[PDB]
């Protein structure tokens, strides 16, 4: 939840 | 039709156009935070048109400059440095990362105080650079691909010249021997876990090969 380097819009 | 489909069908054309282009010049920003200042972004700060925040439901300080008004196609870079040297690495790269000439409108850096020392994004991958196709039809142009490759090579050079010690590249990412800090994955076609199979697939990504060959 806190550690994702995912692109968030 | 898709971003990657366009890359496959114009693979050599894009590569040949890129190799013929003159060196990219990036005017580096000076009115920027240092790493401590970056951590203090809170709800809202701004440096060189990049909106900054460190108040999300995650461990990162996010930087976003308004994009030219393609859609995100998964292509992104990590930068891995020695955990201890994140503040110095950030400062060394800040001129380029906040540059008016940077092709990267969206990036993030770990807040080192929000993570345990041995975390994935603490030992390496402390920066994420998000790449978006620059054309309205969601295609990459040769000009932009060239600029992007030149930009990350500038980041490599600055870190190397500052004597920054390399970090721990995440298992998810690939990089060639000549990238001591930079690495790559595609968010649409790879996961956070990695493995040899995933890394093998990522090495074939047209985007990655255009950045490296």
């Amino acid at each position: 939840q806190y550690f994702m380097t995912e692109y968030v819009a | 039709p898709s971003t990657n489909k366009h890359l496959k069908n114009n693979f050599n054309s894009l590569h040949n156009q890129m190799r013929k282009m003159p060196v990219s010049h990036f005017k580096e920003a000076l009115d920027v935070p240092d790493y401590s200042g970056m951590r203090q972004s809170g709800f809202f700060a701004m440096s060189q048109g990049f909106q900054l925040n460190n108040h999300g439901y995650d461990v990162f300080i996010h930087a976003r400059r308004e994009s030219p008004q393609g859609k995100f196609a998964g292509d992104k870079f990590h930068i891995s440095v020695l955990r201890d040297m994140v503040p110095q690495a950030f400062q060394a790269l800040s001129g380029l990362l906040f540059s008016e000439d940077s092709p990267v409108d969206k990036w993030a850096v770990t807040d080192m105080e929000k993570v345990v020392q041995q975390a994935r994004v603490s030992l390496g991958a402390q920066f994420t650079l998000y790449i978006k196709p620059d054309q309205e039809n969601s295609q990459y142009s040769a000009s932009f691909l060239h600029k992007t490759r030149q930009f990350i090579e500038c980041l490599e050079s600055r870190l190397s010249e500052n004597g920054v010690i390399s970090g721990q590249c995440p298992e998810s990412d690939v990089h060639p021997e000549n990238w001591k800090y930079l690495s790559y994955r595609n968010e649409l076609r790879s996961g956070r876990d990695g493995g040899e199979m995933q890394r093998q697939a990522l090495r074939e990504e047209p985007f990655y090969r255009l950045m490296t060959e």
